[PDB]
């Protein structure tokens, strides 16, 4: 099935998963008059919300990728749910909810272990 | 157990925002529709299933947005065009063979600097005050005037709303959604619909309808002063008229510098006015005063009554046909009582040129006049109601981001946010 | 994680028909099944049948496939992530040996292999 | 059409107690009550707005509650200054008023 | 040799292919006035274009490869033309014509089979 | 310790390289009236020299890496310092001068040393 | 340092009856025309 621009909204977190590729074509592209400077601001606002993104899964190893595996392991204060009560439970839109006050944290986390996993990466290869 | 977080980029989840929005479109009309990026032939709507949304048309941020991007195209579209500060200047007036439309005689500049000429205009009463008798202009003492460029159109185009990449529009599928509350049917688009940006007063024109029942939306109903924003199902047709046969008379009052006057009326001066459907417009009453008692009793009686004070703007159903500028008195369609259980209404409309357009007192404009007789055809698909502080509901407006809003109620701004941390037992390798 | 309230105990007599209702709140209703459960005098618990209130599909064990009428309004939705539902069930050819405490129960999971399981269960209701 | 049953109509109390009124409504109204104090030959002059939101320059004593139907005004620590009449507001309905004494 | 930016325009397409960098360094840098707004439209034109391409590479499992290799397997109703007869004798200006009809269809595919490979690798490292 | 960002400006170059996400960050996000066209010119220029520095570690293989290993030996012409007599002595800013002259060279060879890898890699994998 | 690079064995149409360069000079040319008279002063009291 084809749901299209954000259809796996209502789905659940599993589902949503695998229709990665469908959010990800239209984050760039889309699914001195008044209207001139009106669209040059949305043209240029759209390219640095991008490459934010984009810096963010850079410094975290995961430029390229739209599943990421990372080395932080999940702390239960954050949810202290099953992950069979997650993937097959909720929705992204209340998962987004349930961690907001927790996502600054995991988002230094996940840059300090790549840091140190390249820096160990070159010691590896200093032989 | 053996859980670590997982990355995720490009997860369906999106938050409340507002951004600048930019038009798409299908001579220049004075909204630069033809600045506006294509319409795409094939609108992509996508619809969210499960999903239910929270609503609130009157915090919608659009409007805002929309109704100072008209005022903004509006002073964009009338810099180039003629300043007739030159025109306030005494008139000498005489009635025309009630007394509505005068014949003004003036001096005026020529092309040369150091030459006058008496030439003659047409004026309507409301353009004018006093001081043969010896008139002026009613702009004169607040604001300079600026002509309308005489090609660009007034002619209400469908514009579409379009938000960047990254955000999106959120739609309201529901039938019977009233103004707030959360929208069981969601969807999601690129752009809103075909808005056409009529400028109308206590009758919305042209609108989109409501599908199912006739709609009633209002922030607080029990608050007086809030205008209701009732929406028609079925459109009760208004014909409008101005039957003079005006003719326009280019005077040039500089170099390069040409005001269209009112030249003559040629054969009958009559009335304008505008026919409605008296069945129609009854049986549009009704559908109204039902859904009036959802709100304020199966016993309680509703009442219609004209206006109860204002300007001519708010105090009659303002609005634009063919180019002119028409005031049309509405007792003759808010006047019933109604208990818990060919026709043709006529309205005489006045005309006027100088128009502040919006509440802007500093930029009045002068609308050149149309030659021929003027006609126009429209359907009023809405009403902005007032109820007094027996429940009576009398006609209003002039907030023109009301009307904006009887269209931009289905939509909403969000921004989506694609990176999703989540658990699973996933680590990488070393 | 909401509350799923039921009717109260109407005793009836054989040949009757009896229906007991199950308003839900406190979560999405259209996203889980409802189960119906019953456990009698003369036998222990039995599983009755439930009903998908999005799909508008329904599946109950034979022994009550000629018996039950098992229906479902439409969620009012309350907040994006809550509404409110309600699940009917009635019972055709009713006799004494049907007498016991009844009840409805929300669904476990949305996917998985533990979709319909009565997880989240109501209070009773006591037949003839 | 709304009626708003202010209780209190007069009390009495000393410098320092802590004085409540009552306005309740005959039907929800969300928070949409005001409060005023008037003293004598002179206008009224606005303490709480939206229930429970304290106008600037309103000394930290004042303070409201209240939603959906049942509302108060309270006075912490009461002073000299305070004597005057309380009135609840309901768009243009008003309680019928308490005299602080 | 170095042929210059499009130097090997005309050449075989492996010829070309050894010459990538050449025309990938100048697609970003190069090789209220009238002409302040003029310019300041082509510098968010050029961003645009090539955050684009980088996009594409990106969901295809591609990002920061020159020579990419896939798993989508070429269909011959695409092309029957034997490799010897593509590297060694056309141009990928010829190529870019012969491939213009169903260019849009490999796109589709190289991006469900990296959706599905990075689902894949999820799993082989769920033990 | 969180020195900040630059913090380390003023560290040995060891010191300095495990801090380098610091600098990372803040290198997009930071740290028609007049002041409209003003900042709109400076939210271009952040994007387009973000996007040289990710251009150059693109076609050098490192995109994603912060600390990036690669074939080119170092030619000691460029610099004949002992290896803990620069990791352990001198700051990046004094590198930096030291190295003005030759850092175009390398740059130039850390870009062909990438198109042969990559080159090689697809004749590794044509079998 | 005007970098022209040549490309062997490649063949280009061309049109010059098409070219939109020339549609955008000329208008481009009227632009700065215009730009360069909004200063200036304007002889309309010279209308005499
Ligand atoms: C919107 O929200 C609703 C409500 O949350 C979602 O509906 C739920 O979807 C999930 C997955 O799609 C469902 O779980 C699955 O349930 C099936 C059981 O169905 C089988 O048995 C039924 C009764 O006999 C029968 O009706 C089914 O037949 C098909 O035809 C009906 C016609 O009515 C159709 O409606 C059905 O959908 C069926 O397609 C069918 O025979 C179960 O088999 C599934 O388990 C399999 O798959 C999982 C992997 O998904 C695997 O782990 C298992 O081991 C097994 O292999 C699965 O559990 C759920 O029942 C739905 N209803 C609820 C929760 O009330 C809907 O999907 C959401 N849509 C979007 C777009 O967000
Ligand atoms: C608004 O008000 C203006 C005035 O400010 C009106 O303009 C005047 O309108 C009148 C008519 O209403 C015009 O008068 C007519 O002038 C015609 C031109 O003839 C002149 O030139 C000839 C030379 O060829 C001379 O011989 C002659 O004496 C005139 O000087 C005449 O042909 C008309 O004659 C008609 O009337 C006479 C007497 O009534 C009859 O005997 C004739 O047979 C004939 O029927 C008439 O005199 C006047 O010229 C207009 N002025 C200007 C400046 O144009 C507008 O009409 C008025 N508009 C509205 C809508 O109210
Ligand atoms: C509500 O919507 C109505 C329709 O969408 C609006 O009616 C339109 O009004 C304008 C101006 O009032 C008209 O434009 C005029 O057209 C005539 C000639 O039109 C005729 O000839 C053309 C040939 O090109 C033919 O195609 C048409 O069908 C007509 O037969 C011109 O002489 C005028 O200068 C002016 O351009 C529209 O034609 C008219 N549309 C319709 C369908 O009647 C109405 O104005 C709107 N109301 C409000 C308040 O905005
Ligand atoms: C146009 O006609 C009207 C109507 O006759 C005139 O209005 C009269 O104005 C005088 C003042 O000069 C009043 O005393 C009368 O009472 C008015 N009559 C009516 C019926 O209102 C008006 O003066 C005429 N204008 C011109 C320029 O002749
Ligand atoms: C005024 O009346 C109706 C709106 O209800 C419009 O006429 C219908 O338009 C729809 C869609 O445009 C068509 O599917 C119908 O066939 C039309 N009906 C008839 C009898 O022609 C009409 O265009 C409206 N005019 C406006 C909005 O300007
Ligand atoms: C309105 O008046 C104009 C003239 O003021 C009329 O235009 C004339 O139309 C006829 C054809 O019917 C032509 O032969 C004339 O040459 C036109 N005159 C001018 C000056 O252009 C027009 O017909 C009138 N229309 C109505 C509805 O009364
Ligand atoms: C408004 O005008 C329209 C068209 O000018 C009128 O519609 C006409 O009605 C007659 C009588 O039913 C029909 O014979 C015509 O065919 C209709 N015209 C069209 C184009 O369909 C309408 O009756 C007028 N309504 C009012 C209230 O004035
Ligand atoms: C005016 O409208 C607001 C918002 O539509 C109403 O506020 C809601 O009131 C209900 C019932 O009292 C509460 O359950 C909601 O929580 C309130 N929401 C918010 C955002 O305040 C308000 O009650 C209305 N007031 C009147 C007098 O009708
Ligand atoms: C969880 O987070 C708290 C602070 O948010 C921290 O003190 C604790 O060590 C963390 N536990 C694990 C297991 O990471
Ligand atoms: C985040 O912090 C706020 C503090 O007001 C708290 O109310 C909220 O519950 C917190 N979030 C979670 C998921 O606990
Ligand atoms: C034009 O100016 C002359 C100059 O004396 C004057 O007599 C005449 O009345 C003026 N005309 C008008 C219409 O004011
Ligand atoms: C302008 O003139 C009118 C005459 O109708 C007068 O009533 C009004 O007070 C004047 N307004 C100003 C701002 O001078
Ligand atoms: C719209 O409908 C919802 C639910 O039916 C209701 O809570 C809300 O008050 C309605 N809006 C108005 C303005 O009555
Ligand atoms: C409203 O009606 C009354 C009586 O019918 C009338 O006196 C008044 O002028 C009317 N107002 C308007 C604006 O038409
Ligand atoms: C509107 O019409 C009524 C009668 O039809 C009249 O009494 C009233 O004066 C008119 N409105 C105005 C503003 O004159
Ligand atoms: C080639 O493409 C056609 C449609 O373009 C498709 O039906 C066919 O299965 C494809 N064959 C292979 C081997 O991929
Ligand atoms: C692409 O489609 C067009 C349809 O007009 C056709 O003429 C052309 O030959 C097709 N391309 C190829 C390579 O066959
Ligand atoms: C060092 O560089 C020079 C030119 O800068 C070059 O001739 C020489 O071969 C290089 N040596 C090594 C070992 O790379
Ligand atoms: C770079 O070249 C200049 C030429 O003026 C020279 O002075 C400088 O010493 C050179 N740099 C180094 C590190 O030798």
């Amino acid at each position: 099935v084809f749901l299209g621009f954000l259809g796996a909204a209502g789905s659940t977190m599993g589902a949503a998963s695998m229709t990665l590729t469908v959010q990800a074509r239209n984050l760039l592209s889309g699914i001195l008059t008044v209207w001139g400077i009106k669209q040059l601001q949305a043209r240029v606002l759209a390219v640095e919300r991008y490459l934010r993104d984009q810096q963010l899964l850079g410094i975290w190893g995961c430029s390229g990728k739209l599943i990421c595996c990372t080395n932080v392991p999940w702390n239960s204060s954050w949810s202290n749910r099953n992950l069979s009560e997650i993937w097959d439970n909720m929705t992204w839109l209340q998962w987004d909810k349930e961690i907001s006050n927790y996502t600054q944290i995991i988002y230094g986390l996940l840059e300090e272990s790549q840091n140190q996993q390249e820096k160990n990466e070159q010691d590896l290869l200093a032989l | 157990e053996n859980l670590w977080v997982t990355v995720y980029y490009g997860v369906p989840v999106w938050k409340d925002a507002e951004t600048t929005l930019f038009c798409a479109s299908d001579k220049h009309n004075v909204w630069a529709t033809h600045a506006c990026v294509p319409t795409d032939p094939n609108p992509q709507e996508i619809h969210l299933e499960n999903v239910t949304e929270e609503f609130n048309m009157w915090k919608n941020n659009m409007v805002e947005q929309m109704h100072t991007d008209i005022i903004s195209l509006w002073d964009q579209s009338l810099k180039p065009c003629v300043k007739l500060t030159p025109l306030c200047v005494t008139l000498q007036c005489t009635n025309v063979t009630r007394g509505e439309l005068k014949n003004c005689s003036f001096n005026m500049t020529t092309e040369l600097r150091d030459k006058k000429q008496k030439v003659y205009s047409l004026f309507y009463r409301l353009d004018v005050v006093q001081i043969n008798k010896e008139y002026r202009l009613i702009n004169c003492n607040t604001s300079a005037i600026t002509q309308a460029c005489p090609k660009v159109s007034f002619e209400p185009i469908p514009i579409h709303y379009c938000a960047p990449a990254g955000f999106a529009i959120l739609k309201c599928k529901d039938k019977k959604f009233n103004g707030t509350g959360p929208c069981p049917s969601v969807s999601t688009v690129q752009c809103t619909h075909g808005i056409k940006p009529v400028v109308s007063t206590q009758l919305l024109l042209n609108g989109s309808l409501a599908e199912e029942e006739v709609m009633i939306r209002s922030e607080n109903i029990t608050n007086n002063a809030k205008n209701i924003l009732v929406q028609f199902n079925t459109p009760v047709q208004i014909n409008c008229t101005r039957p003079n046969n005006n003719t326009r008379k280019s005077i040039r009052i500089g170099p390069g510098q040409a005001f269209y006057a009112t030249g003559d009326i040629i054969g009958d001066i009559r009335q304008a006015h505008c026919n409605v459907s008296k069945a129609t417009w009854n049986e549009t009453l009704g559908k109204v005063v039902k859904q009036l008692r959802k709100h304020f009793g199966n016993n309680t009686i509703i009442r219609f009554a004209n206006s109860s004070g204002g300007d001519l703007e708010v105090t009659t159903h303002s609005f634009n046909c063919g180019g002119e500028f028409f005031y049309c008195n509405t007792s003759g369609l808010f006047n019933s009582t109604w208990i818990s259980n060919n026709d043709s209404i006529t309205l005489p409309c006045r005309i006027k040129q100088i128009i502040n357009m919006w509440q802007r007192i500093g930029q009045a404009m002068y609308a050149p006049p149309i030659q021929g007789v003027i006609r126009c055809v429209s359907n009023i698909t809405g009403l902005i109601l007032t109820r007094d502080g027996t429940e009576t509901f009398r006609p209003g407006g002039g907030d023109m981001r009301d009307n904006w809003r009887s269209e931009l109620y289905k939509y909403k701004v969000v921004k989506i946010e694609p990176l999703g941390v989540a658990p699973t037992r996933c680590k990488r390798r070393v | 994680q909401g509350q799923l309230v039921q009717s109260g105990a109407t005793t009836t007599k054989p040949g009757s028909s009896v229906k007991i209702s199950c308003k839900t709140s406190g979560y999405r209703f259209n996203f889980y099944h409802i189960n119906w459960i019953r456990q009698t005098a003369g036998r222990g618990p039995e599983w009755m049948g439930w009903i998908s209130p999005y799909s508008g599909d329904k599946n109950l064990a034979p022994a009550f496939q000629d018996r039950v009428n098992m229906t479902t309004d439409t969620e009012v939705p309350v907040t994006s992530f809550t509404s409110t539902g309600a699940a009917y069930m009635e019972i055709r050819n009713l006799t004494s040996d049907d007498t016991g405490t009844y009840f409805c129960a929300k669904g476990l999971l949305r996917d998985g292999s533990s979709t319909w399981l009565p997880y989240l269960w109501g209070q009773g209701t006591l037949l003839t | 059409d709304i009626q708003m049953t202010q209780s209190p109509s007069s009390l009495s109390a000393s410098l320092g107690d802590r004085v409540t009124i009552t306005c309740q409504a005959s039907r929800g109204i969300g928070k949409d009550l005001n409060w005023y104090q008037q003293k004598a030959g002179k206008a009224p002059k606005l303490l709480v707005s939206d229930a429970s939101t304290l106008e600037g320059g309103v000394p930290s004593r004042f303070s409201g509650s209240g939603f959906h139907q049942n509302f108060s005004l309270t006075i912490s620590s009461l002073q000299a200054e305070d004597v005057a009449t309380y009135f609840c507001q309901q768009y243009e309905t008003f309680g019928q008023g308490t005299k602080v004494d």
